[PDB]
RNA sequence: UGUUGGCGAUGGAAAUGGGGUGCCCCCACCCGUCUUGAAACACGGACCAAGGAGUCAAACAGACGCGCAAGGGAGGAGAUAUGCCAGUACUUCUCUCGUACUGAAAGGGAGAUGCAAUGCAUCUGUGGUGUGCACACGUCAAAUCCGUUUGAUUUGCCCAACACC
RNA sequence: GAUGUGGCCUGGAGGUUAGGACGAAGCUUAUGGCGUGAGCCUAAGAUGGACCGGCCUCUAGUGCAGAUCUUGGUUGGCGUA
């Protein structure tokens, strides 16, 4: 009935995952791939949804929002190569694929260079 | 501007400020080639190309 | 240097955006300015237009005006073409004066609740904008009203009451204060009522 | 017609199920909402006032001129260190202040019934979205539902462990222990003024009447309302529309009694009936993006030298001739 | 696909006709400028 | 102490310039001219309101018809 | 609110709009209507034409009640009838009764088109609100 | 972690608007107060007095707000804020707060090092 | 858009920007004020800290935001949740502004069309004319990726508004 | 003289997010960085010893160089008359 550009309409100005320090507007949401503070990327008023996440060892993980659980909050989000995890995410959300396929990259650089420092 | 009588009795008020003659061919060729612009959308425009003078003119005797 | 003397005095005063703290009257305006950019009808451009104005300048609407105006267009069209779509960018009040009214499709800002149930009542539709884009995206066979503007009292006192010619209201609190002297000519003198 | 499920206060299992009340789908006006916070807020206020007799207590008068002072009024008499010294002034040590307070400065505020009544409305019905409570800041990250419906036995309890451990199981405990983890002293002059500890808001928790609320009353971070009268002030803290609220079977069944629908009136609040929406369907973008728009769109289109003379490339381009010359 | 498709080929319609129109002006340029200077 | 000087005048008279007469056939008022040539006006006007009345029930008459 | 006024955005602007020549001082007109016949006369004049003078006989003690007596119109008189009469109704047959004085109006005036034939009771009324109900179908009664 | 490169900045001024007449008063501070005296030399833009802020001193917006390292400044707190951070690596760098302890800082500076986010005043 | 040297091998380094003090060449009358005119032989002016000046109420108007709409809204008071709570929730009756004006007053009191000359008959209806958005029907230009646009105009109804009746 | 500003700043209130004995406020500066600017932020204290920051709304006794301005301290004249 409250569809989701009604919604942004309502939170763009203030919410708890907006930060504002300095002059720059960035995003504590832990479903949003990027940082950014764009109805695209606010990944917690959206029907669907995905987001790449680290996971123990070098395993990355992917949770997925799919639309259909919405409101019954404990059943929103359900876990599961870059261009693996891209394609996982395409199937929810057919324009979050670059931005999903560059955070996979980061994800597994970062787990190496951790690795190296904790042989360090 | 034309040299007609409406024309030089308004030249004549103005004399003071201006300076004025007979062009030659050379003087209107070059001042078109080197320092012509147009009128586009209100904006100006130096002229490059013969398409932009056929869509302003829009006129088959100015191409 | 150039000369370039009074060219401040060609600059327009419009609005541009919207002072209405409406979340839906934004939606309609998110809406309609896609539509304007992207289509070539006038109807979308007028109507964008009009969204943006101020509550001043959105007047009222009466049943009876639209059951008037719409009977007028009817009388001269085909007997097998539909009737249009009223289209008001306001809102839509009823009136007591006026009894039995045909069926119609309208489409406004907001009705009242006895507009609403006369109109359907009688047989017709009260639609909204977001329904109207989907029926008409481009406006084919609409009917755009404007509500009554002059009538108003502040209208009606805009002016000066003592010079010739006028017939403006004064700002006065008791109606039995300011009559009598330049307005009866036992007194000094009355005020022209007529003025070439 | 939606459904909600009911669930128990002592598993993870779900009851019975009920319809959705019409005011969780009226239309939300933040605006509003935030108008009649603003103005209902300020009726809660006492005055403050200067005596008015301050700065004023004595026989100043001005010296005039010839002596080489300035002209203000000086206090009289002498064998202190306050003899003529500056009197009856806002610039002067002792002095008046400008303009000083009075009580009949208006403190409260006069609000439309009909305004009260839809932003009340309004508050019910973002109470229902999640996105809008996580937004103003709740923790509802394991909450079954939302609205979060519980059986009517929890009016039977007696003991607060027994609340707790009904507040555990239906997983409010989060957002309790963030009000918890909040408390402290707060900041600036406000701590002398019986305003010395802050806390976030926790949860609320409405019943069908007054009874039962002895196991709740101590918990901290868990406020109880009543279902007859719904406070906006609570319902929107700081102005702020989400806030998380756990029903009980009873006061659920009651809402549709007491606000009506968009038909029927309210039995209570006489002859309301629910605002109309401006929108029928809020979502423009697939009305931006759908078939019907997209048929009528208009197509889309496909999209230095300078002297024109001793430049041979421009002067061929603009005149062609120039190579037969 | 098929938007894509018929905008590419739209497109690829469209370069033909502004290369040929570009052809046609010079031509016509080139014989006006004649006609002046005799 | 009285003073009266033409100096700024038609500078301030030019910054919103000279405003141009109305068009003639605007406010074209007959109040106060010749009464008996206004009387006939009169009538001839009624007249002409009638028929223009009985013209378009006509037009709509024959419009329905065929 | 204090801080959306025009103070607030003078703050290091001497004069605060009124000017270095003419300065800002006490009462440079006079007190309150002062002057209204000698230097404020043009104001007067032109904006309030009719302040001066007398004009008609005196009434020493005025009281409202007896006068009260408000009025209504034909073509407004179906705000006083239920929605279920009105259709029920019909010229002819048995119509809905008004009244007036409880309703809270004295006398029926007769402007418009009637939109429901009915049987009205007022204290007043007049020749054309008479003879317009008596041709719709309806009737008034007189009432005290 | 490097950052992206932009074009050199430019820096239409480098020397600060200061009051007029503040270095002969103790009490005066150096803050810019715009002159208003009817005679003021520096209001009425004589030849030998100092100038006054416009709007075309302003800076180009391709390189505004960028500091010498190549980064932009964004305050953080605690650990929990450079995780918003790690996306945006080579364009903005963390800058501790003040009040933050010497205990937090310790573990902040780990992990910025461990996820490879520039802090700008790190250890 | 590449090519060739110098300095730089992890230092108490090199380099590039800031900051500080001196010097040289050039430029440069002391602030605030009133005044046609101030650098003035026109008034105020030794230094620093803290204080220091368009505010509150009430009547009216215009613009802008919000609710309802031929209706809108109280106020005072009551009733029971209520016995933390000077708040919030609820309310009959009334009162007030408006839907009708005019006359010193006794008083009177506003639809259209047709036929006739407190008349009669009908009631889905702009009192008429001129200038007039959008929409509908035709026609002609320019441009075109050939699908349509951008313009003009004819006629119908003309919404808002203005002029004359 | 008018108007605008997701323009800067000060005391308090409703919300939200955070910091502090591994050192809060205040104070010092050849401490730099950012902003056309009002200003903001970091560094060092061989200073201090308990409170307080950002953002969205609300509110006011809310910004000083001069009034022969008010109160307190200081100062050249001067080791002089
Ligand atoms: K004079
Ligand atoms: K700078
Ligand atoms: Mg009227
Ligand atoms: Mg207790
Ligand atoms: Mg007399
Ligand atoms: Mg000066
Ligand atoms: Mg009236
Ligand atoms: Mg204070
Ligand atoms: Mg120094
Ligand atoms: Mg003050
Ligand atoms: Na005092
Ligand atoms: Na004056
Ligand atoms: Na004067
Ligand atoms: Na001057
Ligand atoms: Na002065
Ligand atoms: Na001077
Ligand atoms: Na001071």
């Amino acid at each position: 009935s409250h569809s989701v550009d009604l919604q942004w309409v309502l939170v763009r100005q203030n919410s708890r995952f907006l930060q504002k320090r300095g002059g720059i507007r960035m995003s504590n949401d832990p479903f949003n791939n990027n940082g950014n503070w764009t109805k695209r990327h606010c990944g917690f008023l959206n029907e669907k949804a995905a987001v790449v996440k680290p996971a123990k060892g070098g395993a990355i993980c992917v949770t997925v929002k799919d639309g259909s659980s919405n409101n019954k909050p404990r059943q929103t989000y359900k876990k599961t190569r870059a261009s693996d995890v891209s394609r996982a995410v395409a199937a929810v959300r057919p324009d979050l694929a670059d931005v999903s396929f560059r955070r996979a990259r980061r994800m597994a650089c970062i787990a190496s260079r951790t690795a190296k420092v904790a042989a360090a | 501007v034309k040299m007609n009588k409406p024309m030089e009795n308004m030249l004549r008020a103005v004399e003071p400020y201006i300076a004025y003659g007979y062009p030659s061919l050379a003087t209107v060729r070059a001042m078109v080639y080197k320092r012509g612009y147009l009128k586009i959308n209100g904006q100006r425009v130096k002229i490059t190309d013969n398409q932009m003078i056929k869509d302003k003119y829009n006129n088959v005797d100015i191409v | 240097g150039v000369d370039l003397t009074g060219i401040s005095k060609k600059s327009r005063v419009i609005r541009h955006h919207t002072y209405s703290t409406n979340p839906y009257i934004k939606l309609l305006i998110k809406l309609y300015k896609f539509l304007a950019k992207r289509t070539s009808s006038g109807f979308n451009k007028v109507v964008y237009q009009r969204l943006i104005k101020s509550r001043s300048n959105r007047a009222p609407i009466s049943l009876s005006r639209i059951a008037v105006v719409m009977k007028r267009k009817a009388v001269f069209t085909a007997k097998s073409k539909a009737a249009p779509i009223a289209v008001v960018v306001g809102d839509v009040l009823d009136d007591v004066r006026m009894a039995r009214i045909p069926a119609m499709r309208v489409c406004a800002l907001r009705f009242s609740k006895s507009a609403r149930q006369s109109i359907v009542a009688a047989g017709g539709e009260c639609l909204t904008f977001d329904q109207l884009a989907m029926i008409a995206p481009t406006g084919k066979n609409t009917y755009l009203l404007r509500g009554r503007k002059s009538g108003r009292e502040s209208v009606r006192h805009f002016g000066a009451s003592g010079v010739p010619g006028s017939h403006s209201k004064p700002y006065a609190t008791n109606r039995g204060k300011e009559t009598k002297r330049g307005r009866r000519t036992g007194r000094s003198y009355k005020r022209k009522a007529f003025r070439h | 017609r939606p459904s909600v499920s009911v669930y128990s206060a002592s598993s993870d299992s779900v009851v019975g199920t009920c319809p959705l009340p019409a005011v969780f789908t009226a239309p939300i006006r933040s605006d509003i909402v935030k108008f009649v916070h603003t103005n209902m807020a300020k009726n809660s206020r006492q005055a403050y006032a200067v005596n008015r007799l301050s700065g004023m207590n004595h026989s100043a008068h001005s010296w005039g001129t010839g002596r080489a002072v300035a002209r203000i009024p000086r206090i009289s008499g002498g064998g202190t260190s306050t003899s003529g010294a500056g009197a009856f002034g806002n610039m002067c040590r002792g002095g008046r202040m400008f303009a000083p307070t009075k009580i009949f400065r208006r403190w409260h505020r006069k609000i439309n019934l009909h305004q009260k009544r839809f932003a009340v409305v309004s508050a019910l019905a973002a109470s229902s979205v999640p996105s809008l409570v996580m937004s103003r800041g709740h923790q509802i990250g394991n909450v079954p539902e939302v609205p979060l419906v519980v059986e009517d036995s929890i009016q039977g309890y007696e003991k607060t462990k027994e609340a707790m451990a009904f507040l555990k199981a239906i997983a409010a405990i989060d957002d309790v222990n963030r009000v918890n983890d909040s408390r402290e002293i707060r900041a600036g002059r406000g701590k002398m003024r019986n305003r010395r500890y802050v806390a976030r808001r926790g949860p609320m928790l409405v019943m069908p009447n007054n009874k039962g609320t002895r196991a709740f009353r101590n918990i901290f971070g868990l406020d109880l309302a009543n279902v007859s009268a719904l406070n906006l002030l609570h319902l929107a803290p700081g102005g702020h529309v989400g806030r998380f609220v756990i029903w009980t079977q009873s006061a659920f069944e009651q809402l549709d009694k007491i606000f009506g629908t968009f038909t029927e009136a309210s039995a209570v609040k006489k002859g309301f009936t629910l605002p109309a929406p401006m929108l029928t369907n809020t979502d423009v973008t697939r009305i931006m993006q759908s078939e019907e728009v997209r048929r009528v769109l208009k197509p889309k289109k496909l999209q230095t030298p300078t002297n024109g003379m001793k430049n041979r490339r421009l002067r061929l381009r603009l005149n062609p001739y120039v190579k037969r010359e | 696909a098929a938007f894509k498709q018929q905008q590419t080929e739209s497109f690829k319609k469209a370069v033909v006709a502004r290369k040929a129109a570009k052809a046609a002006l010079k031509k016509t340029a080139y014989l006006r400028a004649r006609k002046y200077s005799r | 102490s009285k003073n009266h000087t033409n100096h700024n005048q038609s500078s301030k008279n030019h910054r919103n310039g000279i405003k141009g007469p109305v068009p003639l056939h605007l406010h074209n008022s007959k109040r106060g001219s010749w009464l008996p040539a206004l009387v006939n006006a009169r009538r001839v006007r009624k007249h002409n309101q009638k028929a223009a009345l009985k013209k378009r029930r006509e037009r709509i008459a024959a419009f329905a018809a065929k | 609110p204090t801080r959306f006024k025009k103070c607030r955005h003078q703050r290091g602007s001497t004069f605060c709009g009124y000017g270095r020549v003419g300065k800002h001082r006490k009462h440079e007109s006079g007190r309150g209507n002062a002057g209204g016949m000698h230097h404020h006369r043009i104001n007067f004049d032109k904006y309030h034409p009719g302040y001066f003078g007398k004009l008609g006989m005196d009434h020493y003690h005025r009281k409202k009640n007896p006068m009260w007596k408000p009025t209504i119109n034909l073509n407004n008189l179906s705000r006083l009838i239920a929605a279920e009469e009105a259709a029920k109704a019909a010229k002819g047959g048995t119509l809905p009764v008004v009244d007036l004085q409880s309703s809270g109006y004295a006398k029926l005036l007769g402007n418009g088109h009637i939109q429901v034939p009915c049987i009205v009771k007022a204290r007043y009324v007049s020749k054309l609100a008479d003879k317009k109900i008596r041709k719709a179908g309806g009737a008034v009664v007189l009432q005290a | 972690v490097k950052p992206t490169v932009s074009k050199a900045i430019v820096k239409k001024r480098t020397k600060r608007f200061t009051r007029h007449r503040y270095e002969l008063f103790p009490q005066l501070s150096s803050s810019w107060r715009k002159p208003r005296g009817e005679d003021s030399p520096v209001r009425r833009r004589y030849k030998g007095q100092k100038a006054m802020p416009n709007k075309g001193y302003g800076s180009d917006r391709a390189t505004k707000y960028i500091t010498p390292s190549g980064f932009r400044n964004f305050p953080i707190n605690n650990v929990e804020d450079l995780y918003m951070l790690v996306m945006q690596n080579r364009k903005y760098a963390g800058v501790i707060s003040h009040t933050v302890g010497a205990r937090k800082r310790k573990a902040i500076v780990r992990k910025a090092m461990e996820l490879d986010v520039r802090l700008a005043n790190g250890n």
